């Protein structure tokens, strides 16, 4: 232990090398520096495990300093680790080590290569500092990191105005979600008078004995925030449109760090979210409902990167659903094996785009699987897992583990939500590799293959003393579970390929009809939550800031001088230069004054 | 026994930038810099041996150093200086931007360079006399002293690609605006120091006897207007914040005068120093006003600054909407949104150097200061774009700048005195990454819109790069480590706290 602080000084030592290189150093030396700061960040965190599990998996804490102290404000700079901790620093660590490593391969040639590691190098240590952070301003400073280099990674292309855009709508969305959780912490910190996890769960249930209302508002605000950065329910708009970035990028912030952050801001306030039963059902509802829609719109997608977006929400939507039915260790297991088998997916699509030319649509290319052989077998293990193909794949144990939290607790209609999208998510996924692939074996490509299979999922989380145990299925229950989940995902994948690997009669058929084409329509556009959040917020935004650009205020102060400058020229018509008029209003002045004295009196 | 050397050093730095002239044409700029450095020095001299960090609150007076001396003893007025931890972080943070402001003026080498140099020294000795000055008519002559090298800056040395008649319109409409709010706040002053006359017998300006005069509410509130009203224009709070853009827009395109004159923000001390203590129910009664205009600042001001095509009146009014922010903290009763208010001037001080430096960089590599006509640019400069990024990065309240620290603990004390403000103002902060990424989207980022734009540019010199990092290495480290400057500013917020809590 004792180095917790090292693995997130090396990825900011990496970033500070190479952004103040600025490209003057060549690509091998910019490459080692980034891709080697994450290493080592990644073999410090292996050290940091071994001893971890030396102990008897003990929590340990590393105080650097005392970050501000205004009274009874006492805001620490302090590192935790537990087991959540743990898992989800060597989630991020060594899926950051592979994806390094690819898009060091992957990047070569590219203009901005060491501005990228640097960028992803800050990525890693701003993500680090949201998992390890003792308390919540701390969390806070590496969630709004992780939102800062999603927008400098995002809009990577600059020089495409839509890449661009892309990044501006993405760091908007997460700073909504960032608001939420700002509230969060003043309500925690104006009822607890600490930020500190371990001292809020202490403190909580002494200071809400009467009234339950502020911590259902803090509850509420820390869902929010959690959505905002998970792109859930309602600040989902942003995930879609990020995929403008290098795959690289897509792959870090899909697997690695960015969406995992809501999830883990949710399991490590369990203890408050556990006193409030309703907000913790609200996230269980949320993660269903998103799951469902992003099901529904992955199906109808035209490009490989959209399709695995909307399955990256449709997964964490499955975290978030094990979640709000008090299964966190099927979450945080979820989360492991969803990191391991999206990076796979991921770098595999990249392949893709890089052996191909110009991003065609998936109608356009087709019989694949003999150009490239071993990149159908990465996406073809990528999509079993992904799909919860029975007893080879980590995901099917993954989603299993969920389905028998949901189970055991009581909530049926949440199983049967997380059911149809077992269901769904089989169908669009082998849908597109059944379009794109029907009609040099790198390392990190190889690790997360071997991880993607039942080996990632032989790797079991240290959460048992963090994380509350879920209540156990009983044999006969999880048995038919497993049966009915197997037979689910089975015959999904076979009316995916009963439909589209084929003539695809029945499916044109369908899409060429008018209810086809109007739900087609309605899930492609997301359900239809771009416009509505375009035409709620972004239209009256530039209405008003159209009304105003030339500044009223200003102006409404500006005419007193308008009203000075036309009474002076109206008082100078009084000055004509004629000798006569000036006795007369000496005359006129007389009277004047004498009435007044004489009024007066 | 240093603070009249502390307003002195400028103003004997400037007439020797003016005489030593003669000498030759590059002379002056280092006088000013000697002089700038010389306060700066001293300042950090008091810093160190004023022993801040151990002090602790007393009441008000309670001053760590002070000097009296009898200036107009027909009517009790005296220079009478005083420094505590507030005070002092000021004239810290403007003996830094003085010489920032002389580094920035470097190689601009011109006929009449003393005088402008003796202008800016004037400037930056009028702002140390205000952050001094513990008597009402020393303090209402240091408030208006700046104004007449500012005007004399803006329309002679102003922004030479401009009119030339809209330059002397802005410094105009700069002056009229300060100096009828100045004539304000002396009616106050003159008012409070005839109820004080009228209560005891004696004639005082001294701001120590000044307090706990007995009057009615009516009265306390009609000075607290007139104190408000002059602090107001200077803030600026809206209405009254039109002199600003048009102010940093027509000034000397070097963007040192902008450091020097218009960027500190000796309002928000004067809010702190001579509004709370002096008029302390007038001001919890005016509360609900002061926070609610400081909400319509915060999102009148990130919304002008979206609709401006020039960067300069996008930094103005980026100023504006954190400037709105403190606002709202002086007016809660909170230890914590003071201590933030003072962390957020400091930082508003030095991101918006940073910015203002920047910006002149750009025009002075570009020839213009419109955004329709620039873009791409991060590819066709050196440095310039990527310290531009960080500093817009740190301008929408980013975790790891000082501006977050200030910010977020303004929200946290704000949340504990009023809720429905502090979320609106989170909101405001939405806007305000609005903003920033607008500006760097038009700025830096896409293809270049025009054919100046389409070129390499020079790269930026050596002393403008380790002056814009050393702001960054500031900034950075007082997101980062804060904890000095609040045990610095602690007793003194402490105190004006206390007195404002306690006596309503
Ligand atoms: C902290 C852990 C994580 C927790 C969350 C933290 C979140 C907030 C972090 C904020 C950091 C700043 C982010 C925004 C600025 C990014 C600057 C950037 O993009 O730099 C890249 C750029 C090189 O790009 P390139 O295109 O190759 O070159 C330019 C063309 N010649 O680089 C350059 O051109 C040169 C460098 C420009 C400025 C770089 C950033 C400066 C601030 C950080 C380092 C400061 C110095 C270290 C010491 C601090 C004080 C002790
Ligand atoms: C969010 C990321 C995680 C944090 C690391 C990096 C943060 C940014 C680095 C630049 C700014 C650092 C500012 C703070 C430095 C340390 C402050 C300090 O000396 O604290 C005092 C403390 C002594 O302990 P104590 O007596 O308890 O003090 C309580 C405080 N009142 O002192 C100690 O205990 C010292 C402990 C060791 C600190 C080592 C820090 C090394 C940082 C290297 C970073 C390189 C890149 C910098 C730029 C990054 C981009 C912004
Ligand atoms: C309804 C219930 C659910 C509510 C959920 C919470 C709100 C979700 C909001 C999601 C939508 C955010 C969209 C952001 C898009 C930003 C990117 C973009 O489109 O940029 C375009 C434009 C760029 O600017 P410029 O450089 O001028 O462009 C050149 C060419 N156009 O830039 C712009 O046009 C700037 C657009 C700014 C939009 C500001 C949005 C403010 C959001 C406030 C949320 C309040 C939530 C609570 C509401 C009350 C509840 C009781
Ligand atoms: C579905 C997934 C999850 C989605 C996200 C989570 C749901 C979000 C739903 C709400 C939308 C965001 C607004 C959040 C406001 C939270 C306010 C809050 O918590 O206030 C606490 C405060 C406590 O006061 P209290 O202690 O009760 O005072 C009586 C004495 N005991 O309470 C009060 O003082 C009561 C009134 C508080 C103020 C409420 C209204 C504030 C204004 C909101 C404006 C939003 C739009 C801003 C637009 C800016 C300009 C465009
Ligand atoms: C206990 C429950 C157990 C499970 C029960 C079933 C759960 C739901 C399963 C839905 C999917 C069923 C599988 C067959 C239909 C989907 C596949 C298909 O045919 O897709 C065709 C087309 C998209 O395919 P594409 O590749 O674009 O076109 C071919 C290329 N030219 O597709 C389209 O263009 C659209 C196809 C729509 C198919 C029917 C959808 C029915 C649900 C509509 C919900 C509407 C919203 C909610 C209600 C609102 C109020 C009415
Ligand atoms: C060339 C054309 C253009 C230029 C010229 C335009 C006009 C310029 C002049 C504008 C100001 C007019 C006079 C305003 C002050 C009025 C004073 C007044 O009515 O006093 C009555 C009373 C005095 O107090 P009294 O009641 O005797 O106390 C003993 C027991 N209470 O008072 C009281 O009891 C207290 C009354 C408080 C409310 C009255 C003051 C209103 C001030 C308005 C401006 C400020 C508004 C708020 C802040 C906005 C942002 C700065
Ligand atoms: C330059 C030094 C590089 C050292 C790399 C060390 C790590 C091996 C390569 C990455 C492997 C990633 C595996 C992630 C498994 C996560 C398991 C979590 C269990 C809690």
């Amino acid at each position: 232990m004792n180095m917790l602080a090292l693995t997130i000084i090396l990825p900011l030592i990496g970033f500070v090398l190479l952004a103040f290189s600025r490209g003057r150093w060549s690509e091998n030396v910019s490459a080692i520096v980034g891709v080697g700061s994450v290493g080592l960040a990644a073999l410090v965190t292996a050290f940091i495990g071994v001893d971890f599990f030396a102990n008897g998996e003990q929590t340990y804490s590393q105080p650097l300093w005392t970050w501000m102290s205004v009274g009874d404000f006492n805001i620490g700079f302090n590192l935790v680790l537990d087991g959540l901790s743990l898992t989800m620093l060597s989630v991020v660590t060594g899926v950051g080590f592979l994806i390094h490593m690819y898009a060091s391969w992957y990047m070569r040639g590219e203009e901005g290569y060491s501005r990228f590691f640097a960028y992803t190098n800050l990525f890693i240590a701003s993500m680090v500092v949201l998992v390890l952070a003792d308390n919540l301003l701390l969390m806070y400073l590496g969630w709004e990191g992780v939102g800062l280099c999603s927008y400098l990674l995002i809009g990577f292309y600059y020089t495409d105005p839509k890449n661009g855009a892309a990044a501006m709508k993405a760091f908007v969305v997460t700073r909504v979600g960032d608001v939420f959780l700002a509230f969060a912490l003043f309500i925690l910190y104006n009822e607890l008078g600490t930020l500190n996890f371990r001292e809020m769960v202490e403190l909580a249930p002494a200071h809400f004995a009467d009234g339950n209302n502020m911590l259902m508002w803090a509850t509420l605000m820390l869902l929010g925030g959690a959505v905002g950065k998970s792109a859930q329910l309602p600040l989902q708009t942003w995930l879609a449109d990020a995929m403008a970035g290098p795959t690289p990028v897509s792959a870090l912030i899909h697997a690695a760090t960015m969406v995992t952050a809501g999830v883990y801001l949710i399991a490590r306030t369990h203890g408050l979210f556990l006193m409030t039963p309703e907000v913790l059902h609200l996230v269980g509802i949320v993660g269903a409902v998103t799951l469902l829609l992003a099901g529904f719109a992955a199906l109808v997608q035209t490009d490989i990167k959209r399709v695995l977006a909307y399955s990256t929400m449709s997964q964490i939507g499955y975290m978030f659903l094990a979640l709000g039915v008090q299964a966190w260790d099927a979450a945080i297991f979820h989360l492991m094996t969803h990191a391991f088998f999206k990076a796979l997916l991921f770098l595999a699509s990249g392949s893709v785009i890089l052996a191909c030319h110009h991003e065609q649509n998936i109608f356009k290319m087709g019989g694949l699987r003999k150009s490239i052989p071993l990149v159908y077998l990465c996406f073809l293990v990528g999509g079993a897992a992904l799909s919860a193909l029975p007893l080879v794949t980590a995901g099917f144990f993954s989603k299993d583990e969920i389905l028998a939290g949901a189970m055991a607790n009581g909530h049926i209609n949440l199983m049967v939500a997380g059911l149809v999208g077992a269901f769904m998510t089989s169908l669009y996924t082998f849908r597109m590799i059944f379009i794109v692939f029907h009609g040099t074996h790198s390392l990190p490509l190889i690790v997360l293959l071997i991880l993607s299979t039942f080996v990632g999922a032989l790797i079991v989380p240290p959460l048992q003393g963090v994380l509350p145990q879920t209540t156990e299925l009983a044999h006969g229950s999880m048995l038919t579970l497993e049966i009915t989940s197997g037979v689910v995902a089975v015959v999904g994948i076979l009316l995916a390929a009963w439909l589209w690997l084929g003539k695809r009669t029945l499916v044109t058929s369908i899409a060429n009809s008018a209810p086809g084409r109007l739900l087609s329509t309605w899930w492609y556009n997301a359900w239809g939550f771009d416009w509505l959040y375009d035409k709620v917020f972004v239209k009256p935004f530039l209405g008003i800031a159209w009304l105003l650009k030339r500044d009223p205020l200003n102006s409404m102060m500006n005419i007193p001088a308008v009203l000075s400058r036309f009474a002076g020229k109206g008082l100078l018509l009084s000055e004509n230069g004629y000798l006569r008029w000036y006795v007369a209003s000496m005359s006129i002045g007389a009277v004047v004054v004498l009435a007044l004295l004489m009024v007066l009196r | 026994m240093l603070l009249p050397w502390l307003i002195l050093i400028p103003f004997i730095g400037g007439f020797l930038c003016w005489q030593t002239e003669r000498f030759g044409v590059k002379v002056p700029r280092w006088i000013a810099l000697i002089t700038m450095g010389l306060t700066l020095a001293l300042s950090l001299q008091l810093w160190l041996q004023g022993g801040y960090s151990l002090t602790q609150s007393a009441g008000i007076p309670q001053w760590q150093s002070e000097f009296d001396m009898p200036w107009i003893p027909r009517f009790g007025i005296s220079i009478h200086l005083a420094i505590d931890g507030l005070s002092l972080l000021m004239v810290v943070l403007t003996g830094l931007l003085g010489v920032l402001a002389v580094l920035c003026s470097w190689k601009e080498i011109e006929k009449y360079q003393g005088f402008f140099h003796l202008n800016l020294m004037w400037i930056l000795g009028g702002v140390i006399g205000v952050f001094l000055a513990i008597d009402m008519f020393l303090f209402f002559f240091f408030w208006e002293m700046m104004l007449v090298p500012m005007y004399f800056l803006i329309a002679l040395w102003g922004h030479k690609a401009s009119d030339g008649k809209t330059r002397i319109t802005a410094a105009t409409k700069f002056f009229i605006y300060t100096q009828a709010s100045g004539l304000v706040m002396l009616i106050a002053i003159l008012a409070l120091v005839f109820v004080h006359y009228n209560a005891t017998g004696v004639w005082t300006f001294n701001y120590e006897e000044l307090l706990n005069t007995p009057m009615s509410s009516g009265v306390e509130y009609l000075l607290m207007l007139g104190f408000f009203i002059a602090f107001a224009v200077k803030m600026p709070v809206v209405p009254l914040h039109g002199w600003l853009p048009d102010a940093h827009s027509q000034a000397p395109t070097a963007g040192s005068v902008d450091l020097a004159g218009i960027l500190l923000k000796t309002a928000a001390y004067g809010l702190l120093r001579f509004s709370l203590p002096l008029f302390p129910n007038a001001s919890a009664e005016f509360a609900p006003i002061a926070m609610w205009l400081g909400v319509i600042g915060i999102f009148y001001g990130a919304w002008m600054a979206f609709a401006q095509t020039d960067i300069k009146r996008l930094i103005a009014y980026t100023s504006v909407s954190h400037m709105g922010f403190v606002l709202i903290a002086i007016y809660t009763g909170s230890q914590l949104a003071y201590q933030g208010a003072v962390i957020q001037m400091i930082a508003h001080g030095l991101s918006a150097a940073g910015l203002f430096i920047l910006c002149g960089q750009l025009y002075e590599r570009i020839h213009t200061r419109d955004m329709r006509m620039m873009g791409g640019l991060w590819s066709k400069m050196k440095w310039l774009p990527a310290l531009s990024l960080f500093f817009a990065v740190a301008t929408l309240g980013m975790p790891g700048t000082g501006n977050f620290v200030g910010e977020f603990m303004i929200l946290f004390g704000s949340f504990q005195v009023v809720p429905v403000i502090t979320v609106i103002s989170t909101f405001g902060l939405v806007f305000a990454s609005v903003y920033s990424l607008a500006m760097l989207h038009r700025a830096y980022f896409g293809k270049a819109k025009s054919q100046i734009a389409s070129q390499e540019l020079p790269g930026m010199s050596l002393r403008e790069l380790f002056m814009i990092l050393l702001l960054v290495v500031l900034l950075v480290l007082l997101g980062f480590y804060p904890q000095p400057i609040l045990d610095t500013s602690h007793s003194a917020i402490g105190n004006i706290q206390q007195w404002f809590v306690n006596s309503v």
